[PDB]
């Protein structure tokens, strides 16, 4: 049905244009359901054929927002979930060898994998409170809901300071704060001009992620490489609290346009005149946190060094699914 | 096989053919020792092959020997042979051995193919001493049309700088030797630093030429990363905790005082390349406790 | 001397050792029967678990018992295996090993009773004693066995070792 | 039901989580005699946790498992109630009271999941006298072999680094390093020791004198020296309360600050452990989980006078001697287990299986 074909189509255009859904949890949820509805809605009996599919999917969208790695990731998991039905049911190549057992099976698979998928949040707040010992001064930076329900969660039987730098390009740290303060935790919105005045007074960097590589080193809402580097100057711990599917396989410089310019409207806006002729204007937003200044990367599965993450490649993604 | 005619099926298969590895050879020498062995027991044939580990490991003391036979060693032997006639194991032990050599030699095309990913273009590689591994990734990165400087040290013993730096420029690669003294000079301007590995010990460090270690420590001080090439065939159980405990067995390769090798840890590497992967350098154990087993 | 009459252990034949090495190929075993038999018992595919083997020393050290395959006199290797022999096999070489001990630990006491210090000397008499006692039925080292089973009535029918009286005053003490 | 031992003085601000008890309010004091609501060996192993009379981890951990090994024997069941899930329901609690007389250490947190597991995992199919004696078989199968046969393995693994003539540092009693020292000496090692001890529970001595008693060179020293010797120190060998999720090494309250002025002297810093000890969890900072004992065991009988002599007057003054302190993954230079010499920060990527 051209239902799927229209679907996907205003899918990639939604992504090329402006974010959608915003939070990430929701557009991996998203994601998901499309992706099911194409084990829904085409032609395939093999196996083979189906990967095809998907690649011919995925190689559209992961090229359509290089610094989308949530649903690319996504795509290659379900991949991943293919691989391993077909080769359990069956068994280096994919043959034909049987028929929708194959796609029930797969259908059942993704559902438990979106799941899990849904219920992140919920998982890494539970897993709070054995972290955030009272009288914290927590800094975290923008605004990443995770670390939002995180606090606010730690918070509901501890007292922690809580600075939050606010994102200079485009300020969304205002709106952690206020919903941070919203709950009571005495937080301390700035400019992240000053992360490394304020930071010697800092026990422990709880920073959210936007996609966490191969390497343990991190793409994060800009302006979080040099609160990082500052928090390792300082030898405090950092805290990077991103659920599992935040996690592409590609390697830090593998990746050209890592970064994700934006207008430069928003760094030196219109209204300025003629010095807008001689200007290159950067706005990144975007950077690229190296994986030695990371110490705890904070999953739905637990706590994990950095020198764990590369082994949640080998479980999660196969070896020749990392070019999509 | 009376270790004798053995160690000249070595040397030959080295002085014929030059550009291949040291522990690839020695492989195909024990392989070859596996099939023409007039023996027809296993546990009579794992002492022969330790055996010839030994007698191969006398000349040429290198790692790379070392690691691989070990890595053969065990890898003939995987399923159950169930030893009936010692005859079908032993066929199940050649196709299997036959098998390891077809990766150990595809294994450097993998390299390159997955390592010149990482030369940025417009960029000033750093490369220590003649190692077909780096000669390889930027023979394939040169291919995949860039362009990048490359200075090479000097690596006093055998100046295999001035080696690479010839089949370098070979390729219309602006190539430059550079005083291994100097390492700490043009670390300046160096980008990236690439030197291929001859042993991976076990925590990730790497045990190299003589002047790897020194060379990683200055490119970290200046924060310029540190990717190192090695494969497969040369991860070693070993390891050392200071340039003292490197074996002796490997720091001379012979039988005032200069080693040939040194000990680099694993936090002054940034990414190792192996035919496995790239690896975060603590990589190597959990791949070398698995890859053994 | 040996456990079972043989001077050496014969092809498929199933006996009890205990490891003394793991390692790459196989796991040496020492199989306690026939002069200390250094069988290196193959190592199989997923029994290469020896990857996270806890404390793979708990497996190093203990009695095992498995079935010879291969076995060469040239360079003195046994190759064993333990995969497909059945309870009652193993229940069978453990009765025969317990048979076969308690007659080592017998003839270990003539030899240590007859001032039979020489190696040579305690070799000769368990070889005669072996001989004389499991030939006589072509039974596998069951003249102990038989000794101390009818010993209510008479356990040294098989005493033509016109040398010790302590070995019949052993035996009748022992058995009783 | 089992009272609540009462705190002792003010935790620290940084400690409102924390509890800190004292040795002279031992909870016994509201149990019966004929201990009823538990098994009289759980309230003999609490009350001999309390007073501070079973120290190591190791020892914590035999002592703990001798005293399941005599609850499991004395056990009889509820009519049509199974044991599969009973045991464990009246396990909790015992668990729970050895929480209150000393929180349980990482050791006994890896024997009762191991044990629990255990029993869950027992089919209901079995008499209570069959199932009674195979748990008891099950449990002596793990001492022998996670931290009795894990000794021999790890001294085996260890022996093949001692060089001669190198002054190994240690430190605390730890049982695993002082089993190691002596059974690499009498093997022909010849080294020196170097001792390092730690008020106020001065628990260098165990080490010191089961290290002397076997003929070791030695030397003692408290831990604020460490800096002076490690000039000659050549190698370090810690132990390790704990191994967390990511390498970070739980121990004594002196173990990070020797592996730091190890690495500022540029000494290699080897802890030893085994692989029951490695724990699930994982925590950064020296805070979000320890314990804290009697403060008031930190008064030194100096001159004539107890320096802290009355201690609860001054209320800007508040006391803490941690238990347990972490040492990050990137001082640490081995993990010395069974499963291999592995490095510092590859423990869970290999030790989770």
């Amino acid at each position: 049905g051209s239902e799927l074909s229209e679907r996907i189509e205003s899918f990639v255009e939604t992504l090329k244009r402006g974010g959608g859904p915003r939070s990430s949890e929701e557009m991996a949820r998203e994601t998901l359901g499309l992706l099911r509805q194409i084990i829904t809605d085409h032609r395939w009996s093999n196996a083979g054929e189906l990967m095809e599919l998907i690649r011919r999917e995925g190689r559209r969208m992961t090229a359509a927002q290089p610094s989308e790695t949530t649903v690319g990731n996504m795509v290659r998991r379900v991949l991943k979930i293919i691989r391993e039905e077909y080769g359990r049911l069956h068994g280096n190549e994919d043959f034909s060898f049987h028929y929708a057992q194959l796609q029930s099976n797969i259908i059942e698979a993704i559902n438990e994998l979106l799941v899990e998928l849904e219920g992140t949040m919920e998982n890494i707040a539970a897993q709070a409170l054995e972290h955030i010992h009272s009288n914290e001064v927590i800094m975290t930076i923008g605004f990443s809901r995770t670390v939002e329900a995180f606090l606010k969660e730690a918070a509901r039987k501890r007292k922690f300071h809580v600075i939050v730098a606010e994102c200079a390009p485009f300020c969304q740290g205002h709106e952690m704060a206020v919903n941070l303060s919203k709950a009571g935790i005495e937080t301390t919105v700035m400019t992240d001009a000053a992360i490394f005045a304020v930071m010697s007074r800092v026990n422990k960097v709880i920073i959210g992620t936007k996609t966490i590589l191969a390497n343990g080193a991190l793409r994060a809402v800009t302006g979080t490489h040099t609160l990082a580097l500052a928090a390792k100057h300082h030898s405090t711990p950092l805290i990077v609290c991103a659920p599992m599917f935040k996690l592409s396989p590609q390697f830090p410089n593998e990746e050209d346009s890592f970064h994700k310019f934006v207008a430069p409207e928003e760094v030196l806006p219109f209204t300025e005149g003629d010095i807008l002729e001689k200007v290159s204007v950067h706005c990144p937003v975007f950077d690229y946190v190296p994986p030695e200044l990371i110490t705890l990367f904070i999953s739905n599965i637990g706590g994990n060094a950095p020198s764990y993450i590369y082994r949640l490649m080998s479980e999660l993604y196969h070896p020749d699914d990392h070019v999509l | 096989m009376d270790d004798k005619e053995l160690i000249e099926y070595f040397k030959s298969q080295m002085k014929e053919d030059p550009d291949m590895a040291s522990a690839v050879a020695a492989i195909r020498t024990l392989l070859e020792f596996l099939k023409r062995d007039k023996g027809e027991t296993i546990q009579g044939l794992r002492a022969n092959l330790t055996s010839a580990i030994e007698t191969l490991c006398g000349v040429d003391s290198s790692v790379a020997v070392s690691s691989g036979g070990e890595l053969f060693l065990r890898f003939i032997s995987l399923a159950s042979l169930e030893y009936s006639d010692y005859s079908k194991c032993k066929k199940i032990m050649i196709e299997r051995g036959e098998l390891f050599l077809r990766r150990i030699s595809l294994s450097r095309n993998k390299i390159a193919d997955l390592c010149h990913t990482f030369i940025k273009d417009g960029a000033t590689i750093l490369t220590h001493a003649y190692s077909r591994v780096v000669l390889r990734v930027l023979e394939a990165a040169v291919a995949a049309k860039k362009r990048f400087s490359v200075y090479v040290t000097e690596s006093q013993p055998d100046l295999s700088g001035k080696k690479m730096a010839k089949a370098l420029c070979h390729l219309n690669v602006p190539v430059t030797v550079v005083l291994d003294a100097a390492v700490g000079y043009i670390m300046e301007k160096a980008d990236l630093v690439i030197v291929g590995a001859e042993g991976v010990v076990e925590n990730g460090g790497i045990i190299n030429k003589i002047g790897t270690n020194q060379m990683a420590v200055c490119a970290k001080a200046q924060n310029k990363p540190f990717y190192v090439v090695a494969e497969s065939f040369k991860f070693v159980r070993l390891f050392p905790l200071n340039q003292q405990d490197v074996p002796d067995k490997f720091k001379y390769k012979a039988d005032e005082e200069h080693p040939w090798v040194d000990y680099t840890a694993p936090s002054l590497i940034t990414l190792l390349f192996t035919d496995l992967g790239v690896l975060t350098p603590s990589a190597v154990s959990d791949e070398l406790i698995k890859l053994y087993l | 001397c040996r456990f079972y009459q043989h001077k050496f252990p014969e092809v498929e034949d199933v006996v009890m050792v205990n490891v003394r090495s793991i390692a790459e190929m196989g796991a040496y075993v020492s199989l306690l029967e026939y002069n200390n038999i250094e069988g290196m018992i193959l190592l199989s595919e997923l029994s290469r678990r020896r990857i996270r083997s806890i404390n793979k020393l708990i497996r190093i050290g203990r009695n095992e018992c498995v079935v010879v395959i291969r076995v060469d006199k040239e360079k003195g290797y046994i190759d064993l295996s333990k995969r497909r022999v059945s309870p009652e096999e193993a229940i069978k070489c453990e009765d025969k090993f317990t048979k076969s001990k308690t007659v080592y630990s017998i003839l270990r006491h003539v030899a240590e009773v007859l001032e039979y210090t020489k190696d040579e000397q305690l070799e000769s008499l368990f070889q005669r004693t072996a001989w004389v006692f499991d030939d006589k039925y072509k039974r596998p080292g069951y003249g102990a066995y038989d000794a101390f089973k009818h010993a209510v009535s008479d356990p040294s029918i098989l005493d033509s070792l016109d040398l010790n009286e302590d070995e019949r005053e052993v035996l009748i003490n022992n058995i009783n | 039901q089992v009272p609540t031992r009462k705190d002792y003085g003010s935790k620290v601000s940084l400690f409102s989580h924390l509890p800190q008890y004292s040795r002279q309010n031992s909870l016994t004091q509201f149990m019966s005699i004929p201990s009823s609501v538990i098994h009289p060996a759980m309230v003999r192993l609490g009350l001999q946790y309390s007073q501070g009379l079973v120290s190591g981890s190791n020892a914590r951990c035999i002592a703990l498992l001798r005293a399941l090994q005599q609850v499991i024997q004395d056990y009889t069941t509820p009519p049509n109630e199974e044991l599969s899930r009973d045991l464990v329901n009246k396990l909790k609690p015992y668990m729970s009271f050895l929480t209150q007389c000393r929180p349980l250490s990482a050791s006994m947190h890896n024997a009762i999941k191991f044990l629990n597991k255990e029993i869950t995992s027992v089919g209901s199919s079995k008499r209570e006298e069959e199932a009674k004696s195979e748990l008891r078989a099950a449990i002596d199968r793990y001492v022998q072999e996670k931290i009795v046969l894990a000794a021999q393995a790890i001294s085996r693994f260890a022996y093949q680094k001692i060089s001669n003539g190198d002054v190994i540092l240690v430190y605390g009693c730890s049982s695993l390093v002082s089993r190691i020292l002596q059974e690499a000496w009498t093997e022909g090692r010849r080294f020196r020791v170097v001792v390092v001890d730690s008020r106020p529970w001065l628990e260098g001595r165990h080490t010191l004198r089961s290290l002397v008693h076997a003929g070791v060179p030695a030397s003692y020293l408290l831990i604020p020296a460490a800096s002076y010797v490690l000039p000659e120190v050549s190698k370090v060998l810690l132990g390790a309360h704990a191994l967390l999720a990511n390498g970070s090494v739980m121990s004594r309250v002196g173990t990070a600050q020797l592996a730091l002025v190890a690495r500022a002297h540029n000494v290699p810093v080897l802890v030893c452990c085994e692989t029951y000890k490695f724990c699930e969890r994982v925590q950064t900072d020296a805070f979000v989980s320890n314990e804290l004992d009697d403060p008031d065991d930190l008064q030194c009988k100096r001159g004539e006078h107890v320096a802290l002599a009355n201690w609860q007057n001054h209320a800007s003054l508040r006391l803490l001697n941690l238990v347990y302190d972490v040492t990050p993954p990137e001082l640490v230079d081995l993990v010395i287990t069974e499963l291999g010499m592995i490095p510092c920060s590859s423990v869970p990527v290999v030790l989770r299986v």
